[PDB]
RNA sequence: GACGGAAGGGCACCACCAGGAGUGGAGCCUGCGGCUUAAUUUGACUCAACACGGGGAAACUCACCAGGUCCAGACACAAUAAGGAUUGACAGAUUGAGAGCUCUUUCUUGAUUUUGUGGGUGGUGGUGCAUGGCCGUUCUUAGUUGGUGGAGUGAUUUGUCUGCUUAAUUGCGAUAACGAACGAGACCUUAACCUACUAAAUAGUGGUGCUAGCAUUUGCUGGUUAUCCACUUCUUAGAGGGACUAUCGGUUUCAAGCCGAUGGAAGUUUGAGGCAAUAACAGGUCUGUGAUGCCCUUAGACGUUCUGGGCCGCACGCGCGCUACACUGACGGAGCCAGCGAGUCUAACCUUGGCCGAGAGGUCUUGGUAAUCUUGUGAAACUCCGUCGUGCUGGGGAUAGAGCAUUGUAAUUAUUGCUCUUCAACGAGGAAUUCCUAGUAAGCGCAAGUCAUCAGCUUGCGUUGAUUACGUCCCUGCCCUUUGUACACA
């Protein structure tokens, strides 16, 4: 029954979060987008990235 | 500001995206075929282009008035700052989103 | 979710207030947004009465999205002791 | 990478997004700058003034 | 698991440190108020 | 339909030829099996598993192990219960432990809970053989369909084809076929040309001016982002232009085409990609998803939190790599040039510059929310002058010893960096096997992803820049037709 025990997550993969998934691992952190890399493909057209090439 | 256009663009381009999911899943009974973000001078006004919006706008603006709430408090804007407008479906018809979603609620509503 | 009288008639005079209610859904958020109380309290308070009662509540983007029902609201007058014809976005405020 | 998984062949996706700017040096008074700036807006395009020259 | 052994009506004179929102201790004359977590020594 | 050691015609460096550079040998890095273990979490096993899960784990990640709390037990109902359901706590004990986790003391609180009964939530639990989605593959090849008609008792068939073209079911054509749709092409992005337009103090340049040095006559090489003038060659992005095999000659019934020369920035679909059919797999993923059926648990938790441990454990085997076995070299000096990036506000980014330091790295300021600053990212290989002289040598730099820093709550099982010392195998690699046709192979480094720290990885980019084909079914497969079949999970 003391504070509920949250120990640093200030760096590395358990600190950030997917903005959507809530998923740790393939994150992209690039230009702030913080969107897993499955979710970040769904999710493509519709922040603006399209491919070209 | 100060915060890099090379960086804001996909900021508020992130923003349209999470819009978009939200409104796909709240209004997508009333139709729903995408939003539009307009960046104004004091304003930044989202346009839903939805079905009937005798019940997208709800009853008088009680509705589109408690999205608006909604979608201030979710980005912290100062109340005035953000408008809702509906706009109707040119050609409902041509609306893939209106479509699927339409089919889906007669597939849940026990249909061949 | 053993949460004094005072924090949760705070969130109650809050959705009074607005009629709207928005919580990222990181539990153990030392405080929420707009409300000075923990963040678990606002979901869990808010879900206690979505689940059975008079409130809706959208999931999206890992942000919890509260909304107030006409049964939400007499309910949750008889609560707070209010008349009628109330301030939340129910109806017209502003020139809007 | 395309899938969303480990398994098939290494494949990539490149998605591309594009940011052009524009640059306009105008010798005006205060008289145009509060109808110009007021008018001539456009969804997709931001402007931006620095009227401290 | 705790038990939280339930004693009859309460029951001495005001507390030391905080308000009178409390009841001095029957201690080994350690009175040990807990409003205030603890801050008293003597029989006071 | 599928197969053939049957035929015909064409095609592919995930085939061979002619070579190039390799891997396989050596040391190490990293993944996978195995063995071990408290656990060494788990998925995938030919092409289509094995530097793959963007999977570079100190904690977190984390799923695994030893051991702790806590409810985050929505609700709905029945109980005890304001002569208290119930809450939390300093201090000794208790323990990795300022853990009220539980004990002794006895206070704090005040309907929020808590005890059964349904009911629910969560679950990196199970099922990819229940599915969604997405992806890989069959399949980088050119293939696929329905209307009407003809043939057939029917399954089916023709259309969709003998021939000759093509990268191509691309076309010329011949024609129970006629007229269509998809895929190919077209399209789109991109890299090259634009002494032409449109503009540029966030790009340059030529001029004047304030000048620096060498000269002395005018001339050379520089400085001045707040001294003015001018344009647009370079550079940037707008609208466009240019190429269509253009012209000529060959050459096939002189038809689609193909070959040669010339011009041109460009004559392979101009180079490279993106997009990419029908059908299919019981291919991968339930460990990306508040994507999800069912099943299992639901608090002595298989939920998520805390401490520590493990994913790294080593008789051994295998796959991608890196470094090398040196003189076409090493080392020391000097010379000294790119391209694509990225980068911080209530946060700690890219960080000039000056000082301290042999280092690594510290300090006090500074420019940049960025064609303005880092940054000309004056990168490396490379060039020149000199020191090593065929020796496990000064090639090689593995293992070890000690010290100094940086990141980080934490560096031990050594994070990384740096200094000195220790110097191993390795003398070009067996049977095998990979990739490659031009700014390509190969050498060389650079920037970006994860990132606090860690790249021997990947995604991209330029730097230097060959040899050898310009072909053919011999091997391994492909596409169409013919043909045989006792095959059809073929
Ligand atoms: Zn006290």
């Amino acid at each position: 029954e003391n504070v509920w025990f949250s120990h640093p997550r200030r760096y590395g993969k358990g600190s950030r979060q997917c903005r959507v998934c809530s998923s740790h691992t393939g994150l992209i952190r690039k230009y702030g987008l913080n969107i897993c890399r499955q979710c970040f493909r769904e999710k493509a057209n519709d922040i603006g990235f399209n491919k070209f090439r | 500001a100060l915060i890099s256009k090379k960086r804001k663009l996909v900021a508020d381009g992130v923003f349209y995206a999470e819009l978009n999911e939200f409104f796909t899943r709240e209004l997508a009974e009333e139709g729903y075929s995408g939003v539009e973000v307009r960046v104004t001078p004091t304003k930044t006004e989202v346009i839903i282009r939805a079905t009937r919006t005798q019940d997208v706008l709800g009853e008088n603006g009680r509705r589109i008035n408690e999205l608006t709430l909604l979608v201030q408090k979710r980005f912290k804007y100062a109340p005035g700052t953000i408008v809702l407008y509906a706009e109707r479906v040119q050609d409902r018809g041509l609306s893939a989103v209106a479509q699927a979603e339409s089919m889906k609620f007669k597939l849940l509503n026990g249909l061949a | 979710m053993l949460m004094p009288k005072e924090d949760r008639n705070k969130i109650h005079q809050y959705l009074f207030q607005e009629g709207v209610v928005v919580a990222k859904k990181d539990f153990n958020q030392a405080k929420h947004e707009e409300i000075d109380t923990k963040n678990l309290y606002v979901i869990k308070a808010l879900q206690s009465l979505t689940s059975k009662g008079y409130v809706k509540t959208q999931f999206s983007w890992q942000y919890y999205y509260y909304t107030l029902t006409e049964e939400g609201v007499e309910y949750l007058r008889e609560y707070l002791n209010l008349p009628e014809h109330i301030v939340p976005a129910t109806y017209i405020q502003e020139r809007n | 990478r395309k899938t969303p998984n480990g398994e098939g062949s290494k494949t990539w996706e490149t998605y591309e997004m594009r940011i052009h700017k524009r640059y306009i040096d105008l010798e005006a008074p205060v008289q145009i700058v509060k109808r110009i700036t007021q008018i001539t807006i456009e969804p997709g395009v931001d402007v931006e003034v620095v009227v401290a020259s | 698991k705790h038990k939280k052994v339930k004693l009859a009506v309460l029951s001495r004179r005001e507390c030391s440190n905080p308000t009178c929102g409390a009841g001095v201790f029957l201690a080994n004359h350690k009175d040990r108020l807990y409003c205030g977590k603890c801050h008293s020594v003597y029989k006071v």
